[PDB]
């Protein structure tokens, strides 16, 4: 009753949580600089990090 | 100084961040492939073909 | 969903980009087995007791 039973589709949301993370620190990066109109959700999202 | 001291960073990290030392011209050369492997991977939705941005790059691809 | 907000105004968008499905990543499938495939090897995830 203290010992707990995780699986892949629990850790696997960890992994992917973790994944967000750092494309987290990169969308505020260029956020920081950003013009109007020009670039989209997409010029900002690494997909190979994730 | 602003101008020459991030000239020194940057004409430094071209010189000795490699194990193999590669030339000013390559490292603009590959922030291109990246800058639009990173278009073309989301853009695509699977990701490029080494013969893909061998079209989008002007090189003899 | 990308929002852009009035300069010093009560949240107000200038602009919203709604960037239609930016890919990130494929996630691993699951076989009807319980199995995964991650490089023509099939593959079990065990649960885990923390």
């Amino acid at each position: 009753g203290n010992r707990r039973i995780r699986s892949v589709g629990e850790m696997a949301e960890n992994q992917f949580r973790v994944g967000l993370v750092r494309v987290e620190r990169a969308v505020k990066e260029r956020l920081s600089l950003g013009d109007l109109d020009t670039l989209m959700p997409q010029d900002m999202i690494n997909a190979k990090p994730i | 100084a602003t101008w020459w001291i991030r000239q020194a960073i940057t004409r430094s990290i071209a010189d000795q961040a490699r194990t193999i030392r590669i030339p000013v011209h390559m490292i603009e050369t590959i922030n291109k492939l990246n800058r639009i492997s990173r278009q073309m991977l989301q853009e695509m939705g699977r990701e490029p073909t080494p013969e893909e941005l061998a079209e989008r790059m002007l090189m003899p691809e | 969903r990308l929002v852009i907000y009035e300069r010093e105004a009560p949240e107000g968008t200038v602009k919203d980009i709604k960037e239609q499905e930016v890919y990130m990543g494929e996630i691993p499938l699951m076989t009807d087995n319980g199995t995964f495939v991650i490089n023509g090897t099939e593959r079990v995830i065990v649960s885990q007791l923390h």
